């Protein structure tokens, strides 16, 4: 089958800025710009059809979005074990999610960890619990 | 799933004709889009439970207790426990349906980072206990878990350290068994493969449905365009577009009524985890037969596998009381 | 106080009660608007059905109206089906919670909120219940040495509930939960068997409080 995939627009809250970036699912980066023909408005379009910040994820091609080799917290799931924020001159970037950060217990044969003061915690737990009854 | 590629194969008149029906594709999109995101929040939820990633220390002295069946080898080139390699490899073609505008998604988490999860869970419940469930993670030895645990189900402490060495021999036992049972049974895992081949065969009807009249002359689009006039071409589309449409549209119930099943067992997977993995269950039968000790959690695909570690009375005596 | 805060500050702390709310309002949006399909018809409105064609053909443009709604229709109400069984789910749910959490004090982990759950505190939303779950937390931490039982004259002595704890020279018995060192005695111990069998049994002397009223 020639190619075909979905487009998606990767953007952060419009309070923070405009610049989005532009994700083809399952394609090849190579066949992104004649897999959209270029024929659209000369600024914007053909600035996230191509350019240095491309990058080739299992989930597809991304493009206006550099590769950062750092991990963070996932913020825009794009898939693949692969997410996207705008973290920094801010930009968007494309990064692998962190599951949580490392931790060693010292554990040992003869030796417990027991409290020493306590902390009262108080959370919150939001339920449906019905919807409108249309008719 | 396109809903216009599918129904429509790159045709303009097929395509205008289906613009009149309304925003159906719109719907099954938006239903399909949910299904997904479900998917990823429910395997969220059944794996993404603990923050900090613990680590096993170095030297794995727990008192006589082994856990390599469970641990994670590194020798390996994925850092996976031999019960959770083989639980993969147990498991078994889907891509070949790229053919009519059906695309498969990836997941959100890999293999990689549900392994990586597993791995922390098992490492913090051996050198913390339930402790790193509640709050603070906090070290204490295997034996003294054990007793606590011992004694959690109405048993005196001191049977354990008098018996520690049994209890242990037990356990490897046991560990080897069970390893053994799954190698030796392919039935096993009956429920993630029947989910598979439920999920395969609901595709493939759906594809192969594009292969049915539905009472118009052929089932190519091309065919009828060329052998046919506009006037009897758009009934013939019509009819095929209202078909295909009543396929999409019973696929996509089947698979909301799966999704929201999947959904009730993820839920109840969780609950598991939470209630049996990050400590101790009082409930009969939940976190497996017997007195409930423990339990360690495995990933295989898409699903998880609880092995539930129990105390169970074996000799009885007669006595008089009063 | 934080709690106020926390529902103040955040916008999306009630995310599930709104999304739900505007999956039902965009159904039925959805609904409405399938009125302005033709489904093949020459027109979308009845009256111009009726008033252009005469019967014979104004016949099959009704017919395929009519079914192009009750598809609609069916598909609306199968949508509305679903999400009445997901919400009668969460409904049972959070009548568990209630009764479990609320009307009592619940062993089960990570059940009423994170922590050692202490009590639940119900409140009310629009089309939703909220749970707080107040919970106790270890906050501060300290490591000692720790033994499985004591010798004190050829007998294993194990404690009647705690542990066995060493500030380094010292050895004391405390509760699990928290750091409250006692002296070790015959009240908080109990003897079984001789001490030969446990492994990494540490000598000591167990202080029995009988004998300053013998002596006195
Ligand atoms: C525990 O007991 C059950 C119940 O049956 C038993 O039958 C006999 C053995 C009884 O023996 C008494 O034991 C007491 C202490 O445990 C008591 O202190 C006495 O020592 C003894 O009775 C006294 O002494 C004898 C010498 C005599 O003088 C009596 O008059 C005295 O009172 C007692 O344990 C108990 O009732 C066992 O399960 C089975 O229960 C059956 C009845 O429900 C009993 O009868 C049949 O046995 C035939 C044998 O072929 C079976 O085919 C049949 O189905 C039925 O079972 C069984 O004998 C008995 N045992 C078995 C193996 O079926 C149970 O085995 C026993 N032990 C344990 C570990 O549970
Ligand atoms: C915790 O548990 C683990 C796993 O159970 C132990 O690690 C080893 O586990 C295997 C299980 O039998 C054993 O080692 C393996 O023995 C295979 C043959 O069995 C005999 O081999 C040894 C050495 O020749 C004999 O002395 C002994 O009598 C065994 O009966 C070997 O073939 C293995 O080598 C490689 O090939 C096999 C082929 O099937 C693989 O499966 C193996 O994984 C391996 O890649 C292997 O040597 C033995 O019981 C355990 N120890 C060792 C050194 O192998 C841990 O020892 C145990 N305790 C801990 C971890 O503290
Ligand atoms: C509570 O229940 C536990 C078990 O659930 C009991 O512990 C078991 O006790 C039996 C009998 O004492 C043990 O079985 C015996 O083990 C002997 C030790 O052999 C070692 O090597 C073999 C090699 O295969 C291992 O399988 C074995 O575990 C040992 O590591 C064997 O030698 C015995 O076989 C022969 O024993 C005598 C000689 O001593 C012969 O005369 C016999 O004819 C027989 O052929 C026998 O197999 C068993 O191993 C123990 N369990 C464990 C986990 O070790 C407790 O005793 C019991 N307690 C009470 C109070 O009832
Ligand atoms: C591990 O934990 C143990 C137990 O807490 C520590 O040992 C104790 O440490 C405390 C504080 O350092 C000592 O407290 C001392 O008390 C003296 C009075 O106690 C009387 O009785 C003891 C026997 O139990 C006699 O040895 C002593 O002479 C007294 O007759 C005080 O005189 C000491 O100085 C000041 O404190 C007291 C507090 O009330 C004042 O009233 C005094 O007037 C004086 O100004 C001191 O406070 C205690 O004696 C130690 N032993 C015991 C058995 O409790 C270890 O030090 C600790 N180790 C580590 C590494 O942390
Ligand atoms: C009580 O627990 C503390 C920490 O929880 C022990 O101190 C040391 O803290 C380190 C903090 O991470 C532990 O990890 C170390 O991390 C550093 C990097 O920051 C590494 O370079 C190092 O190799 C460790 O991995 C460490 O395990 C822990 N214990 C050590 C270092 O021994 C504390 O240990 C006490 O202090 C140290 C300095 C030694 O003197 C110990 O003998 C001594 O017990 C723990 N104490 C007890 C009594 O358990
Ligand atoms: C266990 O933890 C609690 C708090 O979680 C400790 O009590 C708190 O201790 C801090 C530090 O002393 C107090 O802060 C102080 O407040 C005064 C004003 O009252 C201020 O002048 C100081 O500069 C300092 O900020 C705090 O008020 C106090 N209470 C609370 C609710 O936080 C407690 O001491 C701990 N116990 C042990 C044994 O460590
Ligand atoms: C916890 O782990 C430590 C090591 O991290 C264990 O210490 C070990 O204890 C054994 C038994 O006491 C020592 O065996 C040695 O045997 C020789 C010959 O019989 C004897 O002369 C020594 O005095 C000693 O007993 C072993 O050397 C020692 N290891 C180390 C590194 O010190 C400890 O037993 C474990 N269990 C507990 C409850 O602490
Ligand atoms: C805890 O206390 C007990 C008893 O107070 C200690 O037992 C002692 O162990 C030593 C050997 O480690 C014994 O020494 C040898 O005993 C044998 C058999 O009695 C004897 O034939 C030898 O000539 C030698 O004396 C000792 O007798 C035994 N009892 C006493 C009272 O010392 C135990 O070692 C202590 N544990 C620790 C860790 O210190
Ligand atoms: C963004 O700014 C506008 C106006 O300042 C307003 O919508 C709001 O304050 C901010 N947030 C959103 C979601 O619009
Ligand atoms: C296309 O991408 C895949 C990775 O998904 C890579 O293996 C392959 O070599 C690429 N082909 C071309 C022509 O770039
Ligand atoms: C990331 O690491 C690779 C090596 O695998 C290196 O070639 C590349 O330059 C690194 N990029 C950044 C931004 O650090």
């Amino acid at each position: 089958p020639c190619s075909f995939g979905g487009v998606s627009v990767i953007t952060p809250g419009t309070n923070t800025s405009n610049q989005v970036a532009v994700l083809y699912q399952d394609v090849n980066c190579t066949e992104v710009p004649v897999a959209i023909h270029a024929d659209q408005l000369t600024p914007t379009w053909r600035v996230y059809s191509t350019g240095s910040n491309v990058f080739q994820t299992r989930a597809g091609c991304l493009i206006g979005a550099e590769h950062v080799n750092n991990s963070y917290e996932c913020d825009i799931p794009i898939g693949a074990g692969i997410c996207a924020s705008y973290q920094t001159s801010q930009s968007i970037i494309a990064y692998t999610m962190s599951l949580g950060a490392e931790n060693s217990v010292a554990y040992s044969n003869n030796s417990i960890a027991i409290p020493t003061n306590f902390t009262i915690s108080v959370t919150t737990e939001i339920l449906p619990v019905s919807m409108t009854k249309t008719s | 799933v396109d809903c216009t590629m599918y129904i429509c194969g790159d045709s303009t008149e097929c395509s205008n004709l289906l613009l009149q029906y309304g925003s159906f594709c719109t719907q099954l999109n938006r239903a399909l889009t949910g299904i997904a995101v479900e998917q990823d929040k429910n395997t969220q939820e059944v794996f993404a439970q603990v923050k900090q990633i613990y680590k096993t220390p170095p030297i794995k002295d727990f008192g006589g207790f082994n856990f390599s069946q469970i641990l994670p080898d590194p020798s390996k080139p994925s850092k996976r426990s031999f019960i959770e390699d083989l639980l993969f490899n147990k498991v078994t073609l889907i891509c070949a349906q790229k053919f009519n505008g059906l695309t498969v998604l990836p997941p959100l988490l890999t293999d990689e980072m549900i392994a990586q999860y597993t791995s922390a869970l098992l490492a913090g419940t051996i050198t913390s206990g339930w402790t790193f469930g509640a709050g603070a993670a906090l070290q204490i030895p295997f034996a003294m878990q054990m007793a606590y645990r011992f004694n959690g189900i109405g048993v005196t402490q001191n049977v354990l350290y008098e018996n520690q060495k049994l209890i242990a021999n037990q356990f490897n036992s046991a560990i080897g068994k069970i390893q053994d049972s799954l190698s030796s049974t392919a039935s096993a895992l009956g429920k993630l493969q029947d989910v598979v081949n439920q999920n395969a065969q609901a595709l493939n009807t759906l594809v192969k449905q594009l292969s049915s009249n539905f009472g118009a002359i052929s089932s190519v689009l091309n065919d009828i365009l060329s052998r046919l006039d506009p006037p009897e071409a758009e009934v013939q589309i019509d009819r095929l577009i209202t078909g295909r449409l009543q396929s999409l549209q019973t696929y996509v119930t089947q698979q909301l009524i799966r999704a929201a099943e999947i959904r009730a067992s993820a839920n109840l997977a969780a609950t598991k985890m939470s209630e049996c993995v990050l400590g101790q269950s009082k409930r009969v039968d939940f976190c497996g037969k017997g007195y409930h000790l423990m339990s360690f959690p495995q990933s295989a695909p898409h699903g998880v596998v609880f092995l539930h570690v129990t105390y169970v009375p074996a000799q009885e005596k007669n006595f008089t009381t009063a | 106080g934080k709690i106020q805060d926390s529902l103040s500050s955040t916008a999306s702390a009630l995310g599930k009660l709104q999304d739900v709310v505007n999956q039902n309002a965009q159904a039925l949006n959805t609904l409405v608007k399938q009125l302005s399909s033709n489904f093949g018809a020459i027109s979308s409105v009845l009256n111009d059905i009726l008033s252009r064609l005469d019967p014979p053909e104004a016949e099959v443009q009704i017919d395929r109206l009519i079914t192009g709604r009750l598809q609609s229709l069916q598909t609306y109400v199968t949508q509305q089906l679903i999400r009445a069984a997901e919400i009668r789910a969460s409904a049972n749910l959070a009548a568990t919670k209630m009764s479990e959490c609320v009307l009592g004090q619940s062993k089960r982990v990570d059940f009423c909120g994170k922590g050692y759950h202490l009590m639940s505190f119900p409140q009310s939303a629009p089309h939703g219940v909220v749970f707080l779950h107040v919970t106790y937390v270890p906050a501060q931490e300290k490591n000692f040495t720790t033994a499985p039982a004591i010798c004190h004259d050829g007998k294993a002595h194990f404690p009647r509930e705690g542990v066995f704890v060493s500030n380094g020279t010292h050895w004391f018995v405390t509760q699990r939960n928290f750091y409250e060192p006692q002296i070790i005695t015959t009240d908080n111990t109990f003897v079984s068997g001789n001490c030969d069998v446990v492994i990494g049994i540490v000598n000591n002397t167990v202080y029995d409080p009988l004998q300053p009223e013998l002596d006195s």
